[PDB]
């Protein structure tokens, strides 16, 4: 259930 | 009952609220510096559309935005949140000591009353490629409670569509799904499975960066105005384009990203999401055609993107693209909901 | 209205489903070469409690296992599941030309409608943890097609629990936490809800592999017998210990694994996801212990592991520990639902 | 809303 991404470093 | 039910099934908005409903969600959205500061800059260098104002928050999750509205002077801000991150914020607005200008009200900005209209309305409601989540919609619903001639932070956003040519990505897709070519795994026979397997990996858009130098030609623009669209307008979104190829190669897919302009009286800023500028959470997004078109510099390539909402909080995407010079054409669905997180 | 229905709530049945119903995840499934190779070698090396036999495969997603089950000369198997994967199935068996011994039944295990009885039960419901999914539960609901003295495959599972010290996996939780504890994060103190984000990273069980040196004592063992069980053994779970500790050191948790036997005519065949084991898409789980326990080598280590099943097709964890020779306890509760994948 | 995790990777 992927509704926003990880931020990046 | 309500205009979100109706547009809604309850196992998505579950899961949904669920999500944000994590702290650890919340900060990961609170991390990204870009997406974070740039709406602070929009707001504090628009002090004079806050000052003294009357503000709603559209799905304030942490509080974020409302604490910025209220450093940037807000006489009351209205921060509504569907979560039980709601409760999370109301303990942030006492440890700051601004419950005198920040009332959280929980429940979605569909079902909650306000006390009374706004003079400016504040989201972050953007989802990967903007429209994933059908956020926005919420966002222009909330218009029911804004003053005459009020304000939209952001009032527009800019979808942004070009080709790209991206071997290994396809390549890799493609062998995932050449899974199902095999005609004995452990003796079976998956072979009749093959074109579903393609089918169902190249459904997926494809969440990440990439180099600029992989665009074959000049970007097309799509506007959505916040300050004059209807939540109607989100509900079949057709973006035709004509590109004009300035490089030979074979197009593997388009290449989709946005940027959203807050429109002060003082100021624009814009928080981008294009690969020439700082990387975002929301990354950029790859539709991958199963079947690539192969293209001479200064041909035109030519289509509809047509974004069709559903009832999973996003959207069923079609891409046709043809090659004018030759008549060769790719057709393509995309279940927006159901990304590939590809990003290391 | 269902045995199904009755303990599951509908949002958590559809998002299940939906993930069963993609070829990528039965895919990621068949791909684990130890977990389907041992089924193969369990099934064709007990060929004589399959050979002209009547079979049930509960939930038998792509159909592999029940191919498995032809291979060893069944007559006849009933292929059970309930999501979309039932169609791709379907092709499957028509395209191996198995038709007249394969029969996809769409549909859940608790609702539909089988001609006869069956000689023998294949499953693969074993969730993380093992638990997880209450699959296990759909496994021992379709005894009910079971002829007296019919076999089950698997036979037996094992579950193992052991403490670990892993100081580095620890501190993690705090480092991910005190994002929290700034008191002017873009101008706003964030600090109220650190606590917060502490129970919430707390709470979920770890999964991944790890070396074997970590573990403190040697595992305790909980045994589930499918062949005996009934469906109301697995609603509340106790797991009493008492380990013996091998090694001085802070006890930073405890860490799960598990075994399932297939105990055939031939001869059983053992599928393990222990440390010590070749690695599985099970991985290994752990739960910390937000106050960690110092105990010497010599000590014991007490309490219980308490799994209370939930209508998310999961399990709430209560473990409660306390070193004996000083008093020293820890209690903790964690949501199996929600884990941290933190293997690369 | 992974029910599964990734099969290790040779
Ligand atoms: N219909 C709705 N009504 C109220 N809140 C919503 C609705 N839809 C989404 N949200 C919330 O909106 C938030 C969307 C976030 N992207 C923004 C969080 C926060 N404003 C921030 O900028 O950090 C989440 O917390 C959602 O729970
Ligand atoms: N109550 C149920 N009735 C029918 N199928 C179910 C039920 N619960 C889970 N399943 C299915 O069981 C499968 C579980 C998988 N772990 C096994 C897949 C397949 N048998 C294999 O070994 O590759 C999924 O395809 C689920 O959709």
């Amino acid at each position: 259930g992927a509704i926003r991404p990880a931020a990046p470093r | 009952r309500s205009v979100f039910s109706e547009r809604t099934e309850e196992s998505s908005a579950v899961q949904y609220f669920q999500f944000y409903g994590y702290l650890s969600q919340q900060q990961n959205m609170m991390q990204d510096y870009v997406r974070t500061g740039t709406y602070q800059r929009a707001i504090l260098q628009n002090h004079t559309d806050f000052k003294d104002k009357i503000v709603l928050d559209v799905g304030c999750g942490s509080g974020i935005l409302s604490f910025f509205a209220a450093q940037a002077g807000a006489r009351k801000i209205y921060a509504v949140e569907a979560s039980t991150m709601a409760q999370h914020a109301e303990v942030l607005v006492k440890s700051n000591n601004l419950t005198d200008r920040i009332v959280v009200i929980p429940g979605k900005v569909e079902e909650v009353s306000l006390p009374e209209q706004v003079d400016i309305i504040i989201s972050e409601p953007m989802g990967y490629m903007l429209f994933n989540e059908r956020m926005l919609e919420s966002y222009l619903h909330a218009k029911k409670y804004l003053k005459p001639s009020g304000n939209m932070f952001p009032t527009i956003g800019d979808v942004h569509l070009a080709p790209f040519t991206d071997e290994q990505l396809y390549m890799e897709q493609f062998t995932k799904a050449n899974f199902w070519y095999q005609p004995s795994f452990h003796g079976v026979d998956l072979s009749a499975l093959r074109g579903a397997a393609v089918d169902e990996y190249f459904r997926q858009p494809v969440v990440d960066t990439f180099d600029i130098r992989i665009l074959m030609a000049k970007s097309v623009k799509y506007t959505v105005n916040f300050l004059e669209a209807k939540e109607g307008d989100l509900h079949r979104i057709e973006i035709p384009f004509k590109f004009h190829m300035l490089h030979s190669g074979l197009v593997h897919g388009l290449a989709f990203w946005f940027d959203v302009a807050f429109i002060g009286s003082i100021m624009t800023v814009w928080l981008s999401t294009a690969p020439t500028e700082p990387l975002t959470h929301w990354y950029q997004v790859r539709c991958l055609f199963q079947s690539p078109l192969f293209a001479k510099a200064g041909d035109t390539l030519s289509g509809t993107c047509l974004l069709i909402a559903n009832k999973r909080q996003s959207y069923d995407i079609s891409i046709v693209a043809q090659v004018d010079q030759t008549g060769s054409k790719s057709s393509n669905l995309l279940d927006l909901k159901n990304p590939f997180f590809r990003y290391t």
